């Protein structure tokens, strides 16, 4: 934004007399377009502490970065140190980049086809700095589509939160969003299986948990978000859990959870429009 | 087809706007870019405007 | 609506976010106004004209956004833009954002050689309006740098582009006449006396405010001798015009100069050139009046 | 550039003006054919008017 | 402070065109279009 | 070797230069059966058979041996797969291996799998 | 620039006011000059109340402006005469 620049630029354009004509996420997943959703929402992320006084401080808890392929349901939590995630000047602005740079090495360390050909971001709010270290991270197109998925929600796994809490360094975590809802369903119902689960963890985590483990039978593996069930266990749970989600929205709109149709109840699941010193 | 094998030849867009003057205009992407009764002593002069900007 | 609103009670009770709010939302509506809706361009006016001082703030990224509808392949679209400009100068300028509205003008100037017509009377448009805001010793780029570039535009056939820059020849002629030598002045004399056969009578009335502006600046004798040269030689249907404005230059200027070579060319046998005379005599006593 | 095939054109001339000149200037012309042929007439009968 | 600096030290603008508003061959100017007088190189060096 | 092999073929005007800049380049003969998968793919895009084609290889025959063995099995296999093409294309595929027969570029042992 | 035809009322002025376009913004409208517009036009009628309201008493434009007579009509005072709403006939 320097204004002499801009004239500079201006006199070029106007001097080749060129112009600018130029001025969902959760289903493309399977139809044929790689998504990797990376949202620094939960990036800058911190626990709650109280002392012995009254004031409460604040806690430099591990910020992770989610990196969702939705077609196989791969989160790759991008963890940072508890160090790096407060401290600096600027942390809408430089420790976004830190974290982005952190993920375009991550990028680059992965192979070509590991990355994808689009990347589900969430809302332009402190998307300019990612935006600014994407030049080494072009195969994934950055954008806010209609389908979004919950990845404020996305550290709530037992397992993912303990391997992002017992990290002094960014560790950089990688796991299944969804590692039992992919062995049983499709691309798109296993991320739209995982959207529900980050939704209804979202919405009300204790119906989420009653709905996703309703007995010690969901216990899932170390590397896994999503309860280990079966077929027909893991489509119960997906229902108790799209119930829960649709009655959690009723209860905050003042509405029913029977009164969304079938695909709206799809989308509704799939994230899209319905101490100190 | 030929039109695009040939720019396909030439080692792709991003080489071919990287020997011409692409990266002083500061444009984000190629893709918005478009091209374009009288009395005179003389009129058949030609235009050095174009073959101006050309180059 | 909010327009409405906005004028009937103020932006004193809207508060700086929901005022920003309101902002995003109206360049929102600017980016998807796909129609040729000039009440939402006006709506746009009156909402920042009642923020007033309070869009200091928000000008840097407003400029920038229409700066970016101004590279557009549309020429409507880059036309609203300058119709924004010319619509948001005034409220530039209450601020009195001089750095701003020298670097606007300048990437305005760079603007100057458009292609289109429209977008062409609606950059003039703007520029009318930033000279009537800045002041007069703190535009760049200053009057001599700017009525060179000027003088050829004044050679295009369009009339809303002649129409918009007649005006901003008459503004120029009116507050600046120390920047412009009078040889460049009776060239723009010479250019006018073309451009006074153009089909709007607004144009032509226009024409004869700046043959008496430049007539107020330069002096009144090269511009007689030239009028008393063309008013015998057009013959046409035009030139009554001629004589509103020759009538202009002698009621600005004190017609008891100009009274003898008028009384000296009502000597010529021409048989228009009498008539031309005597029409500038019957205008010029109803416009002296006493 | 040819430049010994360009055009013909000068610096300093000024173009070519309004087609109201040329046509006046073709009345001039013309009135100056009239007034030879009066002259070659040498007739008494063609006088000017004090309106011309 | 010897700054010398080996300058283009012939300025195609069209004479015609820069003092008068207009250039005969127009679009075939073999020099460039402006009416401008800033100083020039070799100029600020002199001065 | 897609793009190498395309860029090649268009590029050149024969078939005579187009084997020599192909030997010019010198692929190893681990992909001589991608070669005549990308002979045959390349006359299957056309909507009229050329004879540029078959010419480069009945060429490929006669150079080396190798080209000729994986034309041979190739032409087995587009046996074992004729119905995966149209109409146009097992036109230019028959034409292909009309161009390896009359010219006598292949063999009519390997024509047992007809 | 006047008309032999177009006679516009005739009848006495009220307190309807008159309105000019801005295809005939500032000429007088009885002599259509420019020289001291001193007096408002008044159209007697339903000429501003109803269909045309807002309008131009000259040609028919959108009417913008105030019309105005003109110190030279008001000298022999041409402002009393009424309406000049052109009716057309
Ligand atoms: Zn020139
Ligand atoms: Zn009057
Ligand atoms: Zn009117
Ligand atoms: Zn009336």
């Amino acid at each position: 934004a320097n204004p002499a620049l801009y004239v500079l630029r201006e006199r070029i354009r106007k001097g080749l007399q060129l112009y600018s004509s130029e001025p969902q996420n959760y289903g493309e997943l399977f139809s044929n377009q790689i998504i990797w959703f990376v949202d620094d929402t939960n990036v800058y992320r911190v626990t709650i502490h109280k002392t012995f006084e009254g004031n409460l401080t604040t806690k430099p808890i591990n910020g992770a970065i989610f990196i969702f392929n939705p077609r196989t349901g791969q989160l790759f939590l991008k963890i940072i140190h508890t160090s790096v995630w407060a401290g600096q000047k600027r942390l809408g602005q430089l420790a976004k980049w830190k974290t982005a740079e952190e993920v375009a090495a991550l990028i680059r360390s992965l192979p070509v086809e590991e990355q994808p050909k689009q990347i589900i971001v969430t809302r332009k709010g402190m998307l300019d700095p990612l935006e600014v270290h994407l030049l080494d991270f072009p195969n994934i197109v950055i954008k806010g589509s209609e389908l979004q998925l919950p990845f404020q929600a996305c550290l709530k796994v037992e397992k993912f939160g303990d391997l992002i809490l017992k990290a002094t360094e960014p560790q950089m975590v990688l796991f299944n969003l969804y590692d039992d809802w992919l062995k049983t369903i499709s691309s798109y119902t296993a991320f739209s299986r995982l959207i529900l689960i980050l939704r209804a963890l979202h919405v009300n985590n204790d119906r989420a948990k009653v709905i996703l483990k309703p007995d010690k039978t969901t216990i899932t593996e170390p590397h896994h978000i999503w309860p280990t069930l079966t077929d027909e266990e893991w489509i119960k749970v997906e229902v108790q859990l799209k119930d829960l989600i649709l009655a959690d929205y009723g209860k905050k709109n003042n509405v029913n959870v029977a009164s969304l149709t079938q695909s709206e109840i799809r989308d509704i699941i799939l994230g899209m429009e319905i101490f100190s010193s | 087809n030929y039109r695009t094998d040939m720019i396909q030849a030439l080692g792709g867009v991003e080489g071919i706007l990287e020997h011409t003057l692409f990266k002083g205009t500061y444009f984000p992407t190629w893709e918005g870019l478009f091209w374009e009764k009288l009395t005179n002593a003389q009129r058949s002069g030609l235009n050095q405007i174009p073959n101006r900007r050309f180059t | 609506t909010i327009e409405k609103i906005m004028g009937n009670l103020g932006a004193a009770d809207i508060d700086h976010k929901l005022e920003e709010q309101l902002i995003d939302g109206i360049l929102y509506a600017f980016q998807e106004q796909t129609t040729e809706d000039s009440v939402m361009l006006n709506g746009f006016g009156t909402v920042v004209n009642a923020l007033g001082k309070r869009v200091k703030p928000y000008l840097p990224q407003i400029c920038g956004t229409v700066l970016w509808r101004l590279n557009n392949k549309s020429a409507k679209v880059r036309q609203q833009a300058a119709d924004l400009i010319s619509r948001t100068a005034v409220v530039m300028k209450t601020c009195q954002e001089e750095k701003l509205m020298g670097h606007l003008g300048v990437v305005l100037y760079e603007y100057l050689g458009e292609e289109y017509p429209e977008v062409l009377g609606s950059i003039l448009g703007a520029l009318k309006a930033i000279v009537n805001v800045i002041g007069m010793h703190k535009m760049t780029p200053p009057i001599k740098d700017l009525l060179p570039r000027l003088t050829p535009i004044l050679k295009n056939r369009h009339e809303k582009v002649q129409e918009n820059c007649i005006d901003l020849v008459g503004r120029i002629a009116d507050r600046g006449a120390e920047y412009v030598s009078a040889r460049e002045w009776m060239r723009i004399c010479f250019e006018l006396l073309e451009l006074l056969k153009a089909h709007k009578k607004a144009i032509r009335r226009a024409t004869v405010n700046t043959f008496g502006y430049i007539a107020k600046a330069i002096g009144p004798h090269d511009v007689l001798a030239t009028l008393l040269n063309n008013l015998k030689v057009q013959e046409r249907q035009n030139r009554v015009c001629t004589t509103v404005a020759i009538a202009i230059v002698a009621e600005t200027c004190s017609p008891f100069t100009v009274l003898p070579a008028l009384m000296n060319e009502y000597r010529v046998p021409e048989l228009n050139v009498q008539n031309g005379v005597l029409k500038s005599l019957s205008f010029l006593f109803e416009y002296i009046g006493e | 550039m040819d430049f010994q095939h360009r055009p013909g054109g000068k610096t300093g001339s000024g173009g070519v003006a309004s087609s109201s000149e040329s046509n006046r200037d073709r009345r001039e012309r013309l009135r100056q054919l009239a007034l030879e042929t009066i002259d070659i007439n040498k007739d008494p009968y063609f006088m000017k008017n004090h309106l011309g | 402070l010897r700054a010398t600096v080996r300058w283009d030290y012939q300025p195609d603008i069209c004479k015609d065109y820069k003092e008068t508003g207009f250039c005969g061959f127009g679009d075939s100017c073999k020099f460039l279009h402006d009416r401008s007088d800033y100083k020039h190189g070799w100029q600020i060096e002199r001065e | 070797f897609r793009r190498t092999i395309y860029l090649a073929i268009q590029s050149s005007l024969d078939f005579e230069e187009c084997a020599h800049k192909l030997l010019k380049m010198e692929f190893p003969e681990s992909q001589t059966k991608e070669l005549c998968n990308m002979i045959l793919d390349c006359c299957a895009q056309q909507r009229t058979y050329e004879k540029f084609f078959g010419l480069l290889a009945g060429r490929f025959c006669m150079l080396k041996k190798e080209y000729m063995e994986s034309f041979e099995g190739i032409f087995k296999e587009q046996y074992d797969t004729i119905h995966r093409l149209e109409t146009n294309k097992l036109r230019n595929v028959a034409k292909m291996f009309a161009h390896l027969l009359y010219t006598d570029s292949l063999p009519w042992s390997v024509l047992e799998c007809i | 620039k006047h008309h032999p035809d177009l006679i516009f009322c005739r009848k006495q002025a009220g307190v309807a006011i008159g309105r000019l376009c801005e295809k005939c913004d500032g000429k007088c409208v009885i002599c259509d000059s420019y020289v001291r517009p001193c007096t408002l036009v008044r159209i007697c009628d339903e000429c501003n109340y109803g269909s045309y309201q807002g309008r131009c008493v000259i040609c028919g434009g959108p009417g913008v402006s105030d019309a105005y007579y003109c110190k030279e009509c008001t000298i022999q005072e041409k402002d009393r005469d009424g309406c000049p709403k052109i009716v057309n006939l």
